[PDB]
């Protein structure tokens, strides 16, 4: 939790699997970045007023 | 419903609009992302920056030391002077052997002199800096005499 | 207290819209106007900064068939979009609320609940076979 | 200004003294419990 | 069950990042990452992709039968434009409000045109292009970059290549990929 | 070697059998030294050779060179690299001293005497001997003073450490002016480590950096003098517990605060870590990000001075509780941040919309850019990106990894003084192995409830 | 308010001062036995 | 602190002071006005610190008469209007015009009043054009709302953007409701100033003086009943 | 007894009181899923709903998590549950300000 608050966040592994030709296949890891998307796009719903959330 | 309103912007990629947008782009050299590269190949507009730079030093400055406006005096260092020195550097660069190590000198000179009337700003000395811009003028005049 | 009758939500291209219906596992559910084929055609979008499926832009009207609001046609985009979130719930129908004071949350029904007590008696009984029945296998360790 | 505060927030000062008697209260409390603990045992 | 050897020790398939894609009378590269879209946006939608994550990133090919016969025939570039504007999007929002900082009193979105075009294929037709940045009130993604090129086919049609990509990820180097598909296009 | 049936340590307890083998607990000491020194010299040269002239250092995930490139090393106008070869120069000075270390380490963990009172006086020593013990504290106490000094030297002679606040540009600077006021110096110490104040990790100039190691170099050295010829106190004597593990507790206690304040200085200084080698700070991205949108927003068109937000708050613009006008968003938590590209556009009352709307330079928006891009988040693979961001850049602060290395370090070592300590007590209670089966005291004790 | 920092101030010092003269007091002595 | 005196203070030395939040004193100049030329000159510099805000409220009594009530600040600060520039003339006779162009001219204020009511209200003199005399400068203000359309309630429910229905109560989604749902409000209001020059400082081209407005508070886009608020402080402002 | 003011004096009853607590709190969580197989879950409390949808200001971490929850569904049923085939225009979508 001290690491992550350093901003040291978890294995990263979103559009890790890519085919022959490049297209990406999901994952697993795939569909719990969607969810994280959720809370995120949600969480200070009005504290936001750029797109990045650096802080 | 109403049509999103469409605003004639093609003037702000001329006022480096793109400057954070090239600054952002990884995939260029870090000199060509810092503006580096650009500023040594543009020689023409080096100089001129330089000569903005002199302005500065020269006809301003003065006023808040004499006005005992601290922080504005030393903001007015750096900012748009804050290329100087890099400025300066490859001026002198365009010099050779003992030309460009004479100019290289002149660069140093004056980078203490700065640096001098910096410290007198930051003590808050008006005496000191007053007398201590009067020979980052001089200096900046002799390095600008070589360098160009 | 009665059925408003069916509504048939329409664009202004006359296209026939179809209201995606609320999937069991979501407590709120997006408005989604479809057609026949299958392609969204409006909705009501929740940004509406630049919107492409606004049910205004779309112009979508909902005309009741049968029921009480038979032969009632709604262009206003407040009625259409409340009619459309009923809709998605499902067929409309007329509740009163007031003799009850319903709160407007959904309630389970009795097949539900005794779905739920019964299971769980279920699960709870299956520790009482395991603990009856290891005294009765242990009962000289267990005698005392 | 509308209302009064102290002021003391972001400031860097000492131990948070905005006033003297913050400082010497914090010295004189110090030292008594010194007095206290060297009469009752002697440090050297 | 065709016995293909698995690529041990072998050579990548398509590093190019892009996959050549061709369609009716219009041919482009897509993205590699970028997955089939099933939504049509707007009339006369013939190819549609989007990111595999955000869907602001996405590229819409619209083909419309035109009488004129070249795109000039349209008019100004920005007339064209003014009749394509249909592609931003229109502000569903009327409410009255002047509590949003860089919008006009009552206007929670505007376009601002950066930068038009007019580049020319080796068969020769012209291509009316423009690059537009949309703000909103919301401020989402930062904004979203609108890469829109036009131009009438030999087959009497008007094909239009919209690319929209968050601010986010165009700094980001989703800009290369919308650069790269956006020339790619080319209309026979 | 030794054995449990001899020492009463098992193998997992080995090192404890040199507690009292002054001769092999030397060679142990001197071995461990050459492999940090080792480490420093290979990883330097590591880093040399997987360094590119394209990108920045800490976009190469390098963290030793970030520090030679501040001692002012190869570095240029603007941080730009000039050359690499002073760092190999340190790395190859490292790695063969480390050898010569080695040497020493692994003779005095054989072929030397396992004890060394016997022979080298001097060297023999004995735990409890306070005043043996004062004497080695203030030899070490001396070299660490001279260390100090060392850097003052490189500040006002030899060169001079790089300047990120220099005058008309970022580059090296000679200190010929280090603050010796010990208001200023000791200021640092007595400032709350809350926000604002920041304690010692508010130094912002180097004049006060130079001048504090001047401070610590004398005191260190005067320190070393006074326990080289003074033995501690009664007082010291009836509060203290003289042993080698009691010895050991105080130096892991010590050095797991000192490992938490690193962190810190990591993620929060910019001057002593230049931002152009370490990259951004937490709070240097967030100002960047705001600077970088205010500034294009401002140019298409928008007054960012009069651009309420959402919640009424000021969409790029706002006033900081204290008063100073600080910078709109989430990033007001950050309106404490200074840094090199930002003050000459700050004044006396927070910003100045002013030089925000005229006067901003290029540079400053450059690096604001790079900085809002190149921001702390990052992913243990090395996903760069904020978070449920796709896999396509491939970075992780340096900043990040040395906070949270150094952060796990400070709290390991601090359990390391809890178990040491508390067991260095106990040991000199008796009670260390357990209750005596016969005297156990609690029997002895009221019966309580 | 500031009767009240220099009450806290004061309240705090005091057991602050007692921890430390406190462990002064020979703490290692108060070991059971030896 | 006059304005020099805050320009030699450095951003660190007053970081932290709150004297950021309080506008320039002009010490130096004369109280009469005369001196002041007649003609058009740059408002710069203009600043607005609100000495007190009062919110009128009915008295105890049911009938009771609703007069302004003291109020304590809750919000620390950060009320204080400044680096605003406009147009400021005066004629040879008192006539004088003042007009706010730009700058920090809003700044959101939240005040507690007796009884623990907290009132949020958008301190600010948007678009104020005063046209009295060198004392007493009447005009009116945009009042603009203290939420924006974008900005979501709790339940979601927006202007722009937002849900605009009680998705928690399926069933009661669209009802009575609707004056908290698919409402948010955010149409601006009007508010009157009033601004008078009490010294003019014609060596500095600085005057400062004392201004009174009494502005609408939050309407929660909608929801509650905006209150009046009585904001009175005193002005400075360079006219170069 | 010193330190927590209470003690074990029975090794029995702490050893049974190790064993009892873990098997206690997964019986429980069990009978929790059981009612989520059938959709009977403590999603929100009407009384505080109510109210926040009446009283727009009135807010709490519970009203925040529900806005969480809805974002969490959204942006994931798409994939998280392919045979809904449900294609949500981005504009459908509950995004935040600015993100
Ligand atoms: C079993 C555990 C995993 C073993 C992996 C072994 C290889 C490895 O480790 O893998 C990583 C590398 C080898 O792989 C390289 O790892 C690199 C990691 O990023 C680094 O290099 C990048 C290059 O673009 C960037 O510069 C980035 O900023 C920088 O951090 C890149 O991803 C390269 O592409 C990749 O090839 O080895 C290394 O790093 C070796 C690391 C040695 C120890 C480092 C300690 C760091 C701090 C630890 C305590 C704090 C927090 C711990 C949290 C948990
Ligand atoms: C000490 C504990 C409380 C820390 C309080 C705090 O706000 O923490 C942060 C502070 C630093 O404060 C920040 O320090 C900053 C320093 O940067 C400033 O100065 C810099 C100079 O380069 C730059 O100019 C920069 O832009 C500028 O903002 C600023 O002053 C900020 O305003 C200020 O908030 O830490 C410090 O002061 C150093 C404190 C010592 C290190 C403590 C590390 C954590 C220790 C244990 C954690 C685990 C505990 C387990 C239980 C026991
Ligand atoms: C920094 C790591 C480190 C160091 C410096 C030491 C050092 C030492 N240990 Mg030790 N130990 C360690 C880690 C370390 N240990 C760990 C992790 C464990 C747990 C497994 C142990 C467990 C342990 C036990 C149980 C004992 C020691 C003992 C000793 C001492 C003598 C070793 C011995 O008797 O035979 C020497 C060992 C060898 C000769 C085998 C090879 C070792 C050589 C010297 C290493 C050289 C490698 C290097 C490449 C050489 C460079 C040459 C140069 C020209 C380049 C010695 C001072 C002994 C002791 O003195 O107890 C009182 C003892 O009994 N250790
Ligand atoms: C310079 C600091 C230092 C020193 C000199 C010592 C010295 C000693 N410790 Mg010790 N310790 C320290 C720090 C230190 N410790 C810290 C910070 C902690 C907190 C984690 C501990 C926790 C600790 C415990 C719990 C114990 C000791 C014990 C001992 C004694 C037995 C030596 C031994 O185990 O034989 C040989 C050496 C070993 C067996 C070590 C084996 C190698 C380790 C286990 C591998 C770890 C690798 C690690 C993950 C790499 C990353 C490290 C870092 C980056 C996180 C010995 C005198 C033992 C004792 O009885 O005390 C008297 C014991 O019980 N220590
Ligand atoms: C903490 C550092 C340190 C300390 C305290 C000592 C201390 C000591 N060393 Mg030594 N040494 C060191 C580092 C250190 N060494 C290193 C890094 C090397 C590698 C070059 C050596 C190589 C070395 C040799 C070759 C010898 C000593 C010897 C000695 C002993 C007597 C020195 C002498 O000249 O008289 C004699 C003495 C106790 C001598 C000895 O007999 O060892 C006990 C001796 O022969 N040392
Ligand atoms: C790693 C650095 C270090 C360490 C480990 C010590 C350790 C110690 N010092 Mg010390 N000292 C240091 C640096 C250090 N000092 C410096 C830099 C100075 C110069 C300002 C001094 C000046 C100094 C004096 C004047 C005295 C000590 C004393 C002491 C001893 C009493 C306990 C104590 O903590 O002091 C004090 C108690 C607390 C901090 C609690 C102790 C063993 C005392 C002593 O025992 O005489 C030798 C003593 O009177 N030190
Ligand atoms: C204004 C106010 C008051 C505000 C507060 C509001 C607030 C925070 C409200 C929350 C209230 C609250 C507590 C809510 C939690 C509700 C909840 C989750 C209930 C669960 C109930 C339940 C039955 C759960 C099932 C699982 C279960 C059985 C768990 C039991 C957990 C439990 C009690 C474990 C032990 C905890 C504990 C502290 C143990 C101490 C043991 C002890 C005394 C050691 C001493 C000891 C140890 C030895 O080894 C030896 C040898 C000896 C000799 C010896 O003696
Ligand atoms: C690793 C581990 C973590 C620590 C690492 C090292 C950290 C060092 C930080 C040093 C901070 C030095 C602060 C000096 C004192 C100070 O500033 O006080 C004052 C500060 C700030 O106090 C404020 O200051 C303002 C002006 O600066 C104003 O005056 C305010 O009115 C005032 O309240 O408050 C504190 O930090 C003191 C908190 C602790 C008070 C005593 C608690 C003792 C508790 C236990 C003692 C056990 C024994
Ligand atoms: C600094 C001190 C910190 C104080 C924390 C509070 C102490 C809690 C003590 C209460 C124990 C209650 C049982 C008494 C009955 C009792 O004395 O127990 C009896 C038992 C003594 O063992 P015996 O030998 O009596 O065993 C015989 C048994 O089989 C029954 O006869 O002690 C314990 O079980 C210790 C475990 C206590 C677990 C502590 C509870 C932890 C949390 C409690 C709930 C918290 C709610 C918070 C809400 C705000
Ligand atoms: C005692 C003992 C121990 C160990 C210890 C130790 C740790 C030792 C070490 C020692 C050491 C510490 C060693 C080291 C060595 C090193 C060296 C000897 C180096 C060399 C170098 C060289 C030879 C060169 C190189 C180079 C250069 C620099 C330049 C470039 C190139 C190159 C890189 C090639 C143990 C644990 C087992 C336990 C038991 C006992
Ligand atoms: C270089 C520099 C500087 C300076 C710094 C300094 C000056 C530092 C020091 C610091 C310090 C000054 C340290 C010390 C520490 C010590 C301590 C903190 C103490 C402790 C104590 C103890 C640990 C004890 C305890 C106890 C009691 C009393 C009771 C009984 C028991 C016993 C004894 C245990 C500055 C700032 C400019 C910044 C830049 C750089
Ligand atoms: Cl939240
Ligand atoms: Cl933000």
């Amino acid at each position: 939790l001290s690491t992550m608050a350093f901003n040291l966040n978890g294995f990263n592994f979103n559009q890790s699997v890519v085919d022959s030709q490049g297209r990406v296949l999901n994952t697993w890891a795939d569909i719990i970045n969607r969810a994280n998307l959720g809370m995120e796009v949600m969480h200070e719903r009005n504290a936001h007023n750029f797109p990045l959330d650096l802080a | 419903l109403t049509p999103v309103d469409l605003f004639d912007d093609r003037s702000v990629r001329d006022r480096g609009f793109d400057l954070i947008y090239e600054a952002r782009d990884l995939d260029l050299p870090q000199n060509v992302r810092e503006g580096f590269t650009q500023a040594r190949a543009s020689l023409d507009e080096t100089k001129k920056r330089v000569k903005e730079s002199e302005a500065r030093i020269d006809a301003d400055l003065d006023v808040f030391i004499q006005k005992s406006y601290w922080t504005e005096a030393r903001e007015q260092l750096r900012r748009q002077v804050g290329t100087l020195r890099f400025d300066l550097n490859t001026l002198a660069s365009t010099k050779e052997k003992e030309a460009k190590k004479a100019a290289l000198g002149l660069r140093k000179e004056f980078i203490q002199a700065v640096e001098d009337l910096d410290f007198a700003l930051r003590e808050k000395d008006q005496a000191s800096a007053a007398k201590k811009l009067e020979i980052t003028k001089a200096k900046l005049d002799s390095v600008l005499a070589a360098v160009l | 207290v009665g059925w408003l009758g069916h509504a048939s939500f329409k664009d202004q291209e006359g296209r026939e819209l179809f209201v995606r219906r609320m999937p069991t596992f979501f407590e709120t559910f997006p408005v989604l106007l479809l057609d026949k084929d299958g392609i969204v055609r409006a909705d009501v979008p929740f940004r509406k900064a630049e919107s492409k499926y606004s049910i205004e832009q779309v112009g979508v009207s909902v005309t009741f068939y049968g029921g009480e609001l038979d032969g009632l046609t709604f262009t206003d985009p407040a009625t259409v979009k409340k009619y459309a979130r009923k809709a998605q719930l499902g067929e409309i129908f007329e509740f009163d609320r007031s003799t009850l004071q319903s709160d407007g949350v959904f309630r389970s029904s009795p097949r539900g609940w005794f779905t739920f007590g019964h299971v769980c008696f279920a699960l709870l009984f299956f520790f009482g076979h395991i603990w009856h029945g290891a005294r009765t296998i242990f009962r000289d360790v267990f005698a005392g | 200004l509308v209302d009064e505060r102290m002021n003391g927030d972001g400031t860097g000062r000492p131990f948070g003294v905005n006033d003297p008697v913050l400082g010497w209260v914090l010295l004189g409390v110090f030292g008594t419990m010194w007095a206290i603990w060297f009469i009752g045992q002697k440090d050297l | 069950a065709y016995g293909d050897s698995a690529n041990v020790f072998g050579k990548v398939t398509n590093k190019s990042g892009f996959v050549p894609y061709a369609g009716d009378g219009f041919a482009l590269l897509l993205p590699a990452k970028w997955n089939p879209s099933k939504e049509n946006d707007f009339p006369g939608v013939i190819l549609r992709y989007e990111d595999n994550f955000d869907a602001v990133n996405n590229l819409v090919v619209i083909a419309q039968d035109t009488d004129k016969k070249a795109i000039a025939d349209f008019g100004s570039q920005d007339k064209f434009l003014e009749s394509v504007s249909y592609l931003l999007g229109k502000q569903a929002y009327s409410g009255e409000t002047q509590s949003e900082g860089g919008f006009a009193p009552n206007r929670v979105s505007a376009a601002s045109l950066l930068d038009v075009s007019t580049t020319t294929d080796k068969k020769g037709k012209t291509y009316y292009k423009y690059e537009l940045l949309v703000r909103s009130a919301d401020g989402d993604e930062g904004g979203r970059h609108q890469l829109i090129g036009a131009t009438v086919g030999s087959d009497n049609k008007l094909y239009i290549i919209k690319i929209q990509i968050g601010d986010k990820r165009w700094f980001k180097g989703a800009k290369k990929e919308a650069m790269g598909a956006f020339d790619s296009f080319t209309v026979v | 070697g030794r054995d449990q049936e001899t020492t009463g340590f098992a193998w997992w307890s080995g090192n404890a059998r040199l507690i009292n083998l002054s001769g092999k607990l030397l060679g142990a000491h001197v071995a461990h030294a050459g492999l940090i020194v080792f480490w420093a010299g290979a990883m330097n040269l590591f880093e040399v050779s997987h360094f590119v002239p394209e990108k920045p250092m800490y976009e190469q995930g390098l963290i030793l060179l970030p520090h030679i490139a501040t001692l002012g090393y190869g570095v240029g106008p603007g941080g730009e690299i000039i050359d690499t070869f002073p760092y190999f120069v340190s790395g190859v000075l490292h790695l063969i001293s480390s050898a010569v270390l080695g040497f020493g380490g692994v003779y005095h963990s054989l072929i030397g005497p396992e004890t060394l009172e016997e022979s080298y006086p001097f060297f023999g020593y004995v735990w409890k001997d306070k005043n043996k013990m004062t004497n080695i504290l203030g030899y070490h106490l001396i070299m660490l003073g001279l260390g100090a000094w060392l850097l003052v030297w490189k500040a006002m002679y030899f060169g001079g450490v790089y300047d990120t606040w220099a005058p008309g540009g970022g580059d090296v600077r000679v200190i010929t002016n280090p603050t010796t006021n010990a208001a200023v110096i000791f200021g640092y110490l007595v400032k709350s480590p809350f926000g604002g104040d920041g304690w010692i990790c508010s130094v912002d100039n180097m004049e006060d950096i130079i001048g504090g190691h001047i401070w610590i170099g004398t005191l260190e050295i005067l320190g070393g003098i006074w326990h080289i010829y003074t033995t501690p106190w009664p007082w010291a004597r009836r509060a203290f517990v003289w042993s080698g593990e009691a010895y050991l507790s105080y130096s892991l206690g010590a050095i797991g605060v000192m490992g938490f304040i690193a962190c810190c200085m990591s993620w929060f200084n910019n001057t002593a870590y230049p931002s152009e080698f370490y990259g951004p700070t937490g709070p240097e991205a967030s100002q960047s990000q705001a600077f970088t949108f205010l500034v294009r927003d401002q140019r298409l068109g928008a007054n960012v001075a009069s651009a309420q937000g959402p919640t009424g708050l000021g969409k790029y613009l706002m006033r900081s509780p204290t008063g100073e006008i600080i910078f709109g968003g989430e990033t007001m938590r950050f309106w404490d941040f200074r840094g090199p590209w930002l003050e000459p556009l700050r004044g006396p009352n927070g910003l100045d919309l002013n030089k925000l709307k005229n006067d901003i330079q290029p540079w400053q928006e450059r690096r604001a850019a790079e900085y809002m891009t190149h921001a702390p988040l990052g992913s243990l693979n090395s996903v760069g990106g904020v978070a449920t961001e796709i896999n396509a850049v491939n970075f992780v602060s340096p900043r990040s990894w040395l906070a949270c290395s150094h952060f796990c370090l400070g709290f390991f070592f601090f359990i390391g003084h809890l178990w040491h300590a508390g067991r260095a007590r106990a040991a000199a209670a008796g009670f260390e192995k357990g209750i005596d089966r016969f005297d156990e005291p609690v029997l002895s004790m009221r019966p309580l409830d | 308010m500031l009767t009240l920092k220099i009450f806290v101030y004061t309240v705090v010092t005091f057991f602050v001062c007692l921890f430390i003269f406190g462990f002064l007091s020979n703490d290692p002595a108060r070991n059971p036995g030896k | 602190l006059t304005f020099d005196e805050i320009q030699g203070l450095t951003y660190l030395q007053v970081k932290g002071s709150g004297i950021a939040n309080t506008c320039p004193v002009l010490e130096s100049g004369t109280t009469n006005l005369k001196e002041l030329k007649a003609g058009s000159y740059k408002l710069e510099n203009f600043c607005i610190e609100p000495t007190s805000f009062t919110v009128k409220e009915e008295s105890q009594f049911k009938g009771g008469e609703t007069e302004f009530v003291k109020t304590k600040l809750m919000t620390r600060l950060t009320y204080t209007l400044d680096a605003m520039s406009g147009s400021f003339k005066v004629g040879s006779d008192g006539s004088a015009e003042l007009k706010e162009d730009d700058g920090i001219d809003y700044a959101a204020t939240t005040v507690q009043l007796p009884g623990g009511e907290r009132v949020a209200f958008l301190f600010t003199i948007k678009q104020f054009d005063g046209k009295g005399t060198l004392d007493g400068i009447k005009g009116d203000f945009l009042v603009p709302s203290y939420r924006g359309s974008s900005f979501l309630d709790p339940k979601g429910r927006g202007g722009s953007t937002g849900y605009d229905n009680a998705v928690a109560l399926p069933a009661r989604a669209d009802a009575e409701e609707l004056l908290k749902e698919n409402v948010k409000i955010t149409k601006a209001l009007k508010g009157s100033a009033v601004f008078s020059v009490a010294k003019v400082d014609p060596v500095t081209g600085e005057i400062a003086g004392v201004f009174e407005s009494i502005q609408p508070s939050d309407t929660d886009l909608g929801a509650k009943p905006p209150k009046d608020i009585k904001v009175t402080g005193l002005w400075y402002a360079q006219l170069k | 007894s010193q330190i927590f003011g209470v003690a074990f004096s029975n090794k029995r009853w702490l050893h049974f009181f190790m064993l009892l607590v873990p098997v206690t709190g997964l019986w429980m969580s069990a009978i929790g899923v059981v009612g989520l197989a059938l959709n009977l879950r403590a999603y929100d409390f009407v009384s505080q709903e109510i109210r926040a949808a009446e009283d727009p200001e009135f807010e709490t971490f519970y009203t925040k998590n529900i806005l969480l929850n809805e974002g969490i569904r959204a942006w994931m049923a798409a994939q998280d549950q392919p045979h809904e085939r449900l294609v949500f225009p981005e504009e459908v979508l509950p995004r935040g300000n600015a993100l």
